[PDB]
């Protein structure tokens, strides 16, 4: 039990690590300043979710 | 992609199919954790690293090539 509850603490400390600098910087979008590229719509790289299957 | 290749008059069975499959995801919700269907539908459309998606790239492609050179408008009928 206790290997891998320690696992599930690495992990959720990881996370919130990645939370608190994900929130610092969304605190910080400029939307007047914001600029998207009509030309760059396509060859811009798409996000993909993880596939992992066990 | 059905929608990718058909005409602008296939919007509807588009609409349709995703909400059949917003229906389904809601169904299987009850019972297993998936992810939201608007995450699930930006990444299925490009729409997430991008400003805009296939749908509507494809809505301009086919304005472009295939609406304003083809069709006839009624007044009366709109």
């Amino acid at each position: 039990l206790f290997n891998e509850a320690h696992s599930f603490s690495f992990r959720v400390n990881s996370l919130q690590e990645r939370v608190d600098r994900l929130s610092v910087s969304v605190t910080q979008l400029d939307p007047k300043e914001e600029e998207l590229s009509l030309q760059d719509i396509t060859m811009r790289k798409a996000f993909r979710s993880s596939t992992i299957q066990d | 992609g059905r929608f990718e290749s058909e005409d602008l008059t296939s919007i509807v069975e588009l609409d349709g199919l995703l909400e059949i499959n917003r229906m389904t995801h809601k169904l299987l919700s009850r019972y297993l954790t998936l992810d939201g269907f608007d995450a699930m539908f930006r990444e299925a459309n490009h729409n997430v690293s991008a400003p805009y998606g296939r749908i509507t790239l494809h809505v301009f492609w086919e304005l472009n090539y295939d609406f304003l050179p083809n069709y006839c408008y009624n007044g009366s009928t709109n």
